[PDB]
């Protein structure tokens, strides 16, 4: 907190606690099914899917084994991209709509443009 | 309302009947609405459970004790229960043939075990 | 702590993590065929013993002591199965040490025979293995050496509260004398020129060992799926402990056995 | 380690000694049985 | 082929069987047994390269089997230690890891401009009891552009050869190989992967 | 019947009922059936702790 800020030092924790939780709790998500949750444990499980795929962007060098474009997101636009997440703000969204993807403004064009 | 549960699945479970008619010891009787209390022991004939309508469900129960509440409510605890559609004529007549071949034939209980499979055999395949 | 004995006890050590892991994985997919059987058996012990609780069937005076059946399994590796099934018989016990045991486990058997080996009566083996269904309960219920000849008659099991652990619960079972000395049983139209008392009694007894039975390999099944996923974590941490110890192990034989070689060419 | 093909039987600790008494004690008790069915069919 | 190490009988009985097959015709012998000095056997994997060399040099291909790559090190640890030489790890000159990187290298694919030639090093690593991190070990997986593990334990239950697909990988991949085998092979290795890691349900 | 006479009580005789009604349905629909009227199991009686000869039917 002392060198990136209070600001990025809330978003990197909170990303790194819902990524722990779910990686630690697949070995009863196989034993016990997905609907026999509570209701914290369902949501949490739903929004770590989604956080798993929106940091991996496509860089330009690897566009012929992709085939999505480059995508450079700066320091300022991830940080406000995953707090928006993890607040609720984007909890309605699909799953697929965050993968190959970077930045805040190319999960709303992504998820607008996958149905209609 | 109708409980007829059996020892490995559940059939009327819940209370949504209205007319049942099972073969019990004495004769084959019928439950209706409030029906009285009764616990006599069933028989191996066919259970008919009369849903409103004509909309009836033939169960050849395999026999057990036919239990009636105080509170109109019937508790048919059997211990096979299948329908009429699930069984084979070509297949019936292999084990009433064979029955009817063993019966007074040796001793201990090998004798007595084929009189009642002959008498149970021949009621299902009356009632196709 | 050399070379060879670090590797012979990390090469056995992986092994039986991998044993434990599959046998927890195995135990799951068995868990949810059982749990069809041990859900429709709940349901038949409400229906067919429903005439019971209307008319108040219990007992009373001790007739010639009474009979107890501790229904378990043969096999071990599910953590306190044996140990609470034997925990619940000896309290209750304690009243009435002239009753008869009827243990329907290898498992049930040992730990009686240590504490009460006379009040052992009959000893069943070979119900551990499969599930348990019509057939095996009601041939140990004819053959029970006169079991109507007894005033009490508890069935001794482990009921399945939760979906982890599990709690040694019990069931009365009434006999023939019992069930037609009951408050309300003549408010039922009974035919008493045909057996209506005792075919009560003998229905009760197939039924409730198959109940007790059905719910008791459930709680062991479910019980063994925790200690075998215990027994590969612990698996886990002791691997780590001797993968720190060999690392350093290794290190130490390089160096060690190079100082001897430079030191006879130096000198 | 790789290679763990019998690494149980190699150590010779507690795992080790277990699993020989275990194996000879099934044996032993099925050799009873194989010997008195034989004398009781040598005719 | 660069028998390096092996014994007088080895050595016979392997040509024996390649002239029956009709395979000697076209396959150079290195023989260098353990019976000469110890500058025979370290110099063989050089001098069996500088021939194979010309090969490739002028529009034709190669492949040298260094057999062993375990013998060959021993041969150039022996001629240093009695040349009042330091030693270092595994009584091994410093040049250990030197020695068999600069022989290996040689063996590469030509361009269009070169002539258009290969050269394939097939360097057999004999370990001790399985253990695939040792140190002459480690030093020619880590040079070379893939590796072929061999269990004993594959070798009794009915595999033949023993290959561990798990263990073995080629860095080059699907890149050297012909189209119609790459199209089988594309969903046999998923099969293969997924087979593995569930063999234990097995035995039940 | 005349099963008061014999040592068939009311388990014995619901259990021979429902195996024989099953065996004589349709032989395609005998999934997940012939376990229930197959079993391995075997009865001691004991006294005092030692055992008289084991009985399986």
């Amino acid at each position: 907190v002392s060198v990136v800020g209070q600001e990025h030092y809330d978003v990197a924790t909170g990303v790194q606690q819902t990524l722990q939780a779910y990686k630690s709790l697949q070995d009863i998500i196989a034993i016990l099914g997905m609907d026999e949750l509570s209701e914290q444990d369902k949501l949490t499980v739903e929004r770590a899917r989604k956080i798993q795929r929106f940091l991996s962007q496509p860089f330009a060098v690897a566009e012929v084994f992709t085939g999505i474009e480059g995508k450079l997101v700066r320091l300022k636009d991830t940080i406000a991209s995953f707090k928006a997440v993890l607040e609720g703000k984007y909890d309605h969204l699909p799953e697929n709509a965050f993968y190959m993807v970077g930045g805040i403004e190319d999960v709303v064009a992504k998820a607008e443009k996958i149905a209609a | 309302k109708v409980s007829l549960v059996a020892p490995h699945q559940a059939i009327f479970t819940n209370k949504e009947v209205s007319q049942v008619n099972l073969p019990a010891s004495s004769g084959e009787m019928g439950v209706l609405a409030n029906h009285v209390p009764t616990v006599e022991e069933l028989a191996p004939g066919v259970v008919e459970v009369i849903e409103s309508s004509g909309t009836a469900s033939k169960y050849f129960v395999s026999g057990g004790f036919a239990s009636i509440l105080p509170g109109s409510k019937l508790s048919i605890s059997t211990v096979e229960a299948h329908p009429l559609d699930a069984f084979s004529s070509e297949n019936i007549k292999s084990l009433l043939a064979e029955a009817q071949k063993n019966a007074s034939s040796a001793d201990e209980t090998v004798a007595a075990e084929a009189a009642i499979e002959i008498e149970v055999l021949e009621a299902l395949q009356a009632a196709v | 702590a050399t070379l060879r004995e670090i590797e012979t006890r990390l090469k056995s050590i992986k092994n039986i993590e991998k044993i434990t892991n599959t046998m927890k994985v195995v135990a799951s997919t068995r868990m949810g065929r059982a749990q069809r059987a041990m859900a429709s058996s709940r349901a038949f012990r409400e229906g067919d013993s429903d005439f019971f609780a209307t008319a108040e069937t219990s007992t009373p005076e001790t007739a010639e002591k009474t009979l107890i059946i501790a229904v378990s399994s043969d096999k071990g590796l599910c953590g306190s199965i044996h140990s609470q099934i034997a925990k619940a018989t000896r309290a209750k016990l304690q009243e009435t040490p002239n009753a008869d045991v009827v243990t329907i486990g290898d498992k049930i058997k040992a730990q009686m025979l240590r504490t009460h080996s006379s009040n052992v009566v009959l000893s069943f083996n070979g119900v551990g293995k499969e599930a348990p269904t019509f057939w095996e309960a009601s041939l140990i219920a004819d053959e029970i050496r006169k079991l109507g000849d007894y005033d009490k008659i508890e069935v001794m099991y482990n009921k399945f509260v939760s979906g982890v652990a599990f709690e040694p619960s019990v069931f009365p079972s009434f006999s023939p004398i019992s069930i037609e000395e009951s408050p309300k049983l003549s408010e039922f139209e009974l035919e008493e020129d045909q057996a209506i008392p005792t075919s009560l009694s003998q229905i009760s007894l197939t039924n409730a060992i198959l109940n007790a039975m059905a719910e008791g390999y459930a709680s062991e099944i479910s019980a063994r799926r925790n200690a075998m996923d215990n027994a590969s974590k612990n698996a886990g941490e002791m691997i780590n402990k001797y993968s720190i110890l060999y690392n350093r192990t290794r290190q130490a034989v390089i160096t060690n056995e190079l100082v001897d070689i430079i030191t006879g060419a130096s000198s | 380690v790789r290679s763990s093909a019998g690494a149980v039987r190699d150590a010779g600790g507690a795992f080790g000694k277990r699993e020989q008494a275990e194996e000879e004690r099934y044996f032993r008790a099925r050799a009873k049985e194989q010997l008195a069915a034989l004398k009781k069919h040598h005719e | 082929y660069v028998a390096v190490g092996q014994k007088r009988s080895t050595v016979a009985q392997l040509v024996q069987t390649l002239e029956q097959n009709d395979a000697m015709k076209y396959s150079i012998v290195v023989a260098a047994t353990a019976s000469e000095a110890a500058p025979l056997q370290y110099l063989a994997p050089f001098t069996a390269c500088a021939i194979a060399e010309w090969f490739r040099d002028n529009g034709k291909h190669a492949l040298i089997v260094y057999d062993d790559l375990s013998k060959q090190a021993v041969a150039y640890r022996q001629l240093s230690l009695l040349l009042r030489r330091p030693p270092g790890r595994e009584a091994y000159p410093g040049d250990v890891f030197y020695l068999h990187s600069r022989l290996l290298e040689r063996a590469a694919k030509m361009s269009d401009a070169n002539g258009g030639g290969s050269l394939t090093a097939l360097p057999v690593i004999e370990t001790q009891g399985g253990d695939v991190s040792a140190y002459i070990p480690t030093n020619v997986i880590s040079i070379t552009d893939g590796q072929i593990f061999l269990e004993a334990e594959l070798f009794y239950k009915g595999i033949r050869p023993a290959i561990n697909v798990g263990l073995s990988v080629s860095r080059v991949g699907s890149a050297a190989q012909v189209k119609a085998m790459k199209q089988v092979a594309g969903s046999l290795k998923l099969f293969l992967a997924q087979y593995r890691e569930v063999a234990a349900f097995a035995q039940f | 019947s005349s099963w008061q006479k014999a040592g068939i009580s009311f388990n014995k005789y619901l259990a021979i009922a429902a195996r024989t009604v099953q065996r004589s349905l349709k032989n395609d629909l005998k999934v997940a059936a012939e376990k229930r009227y197959i079993s391995d199991a075997k009865v001691q009686k004991l006294e005092k702790v030692s055992t008289t000869d084991l009985a399986s039917n």
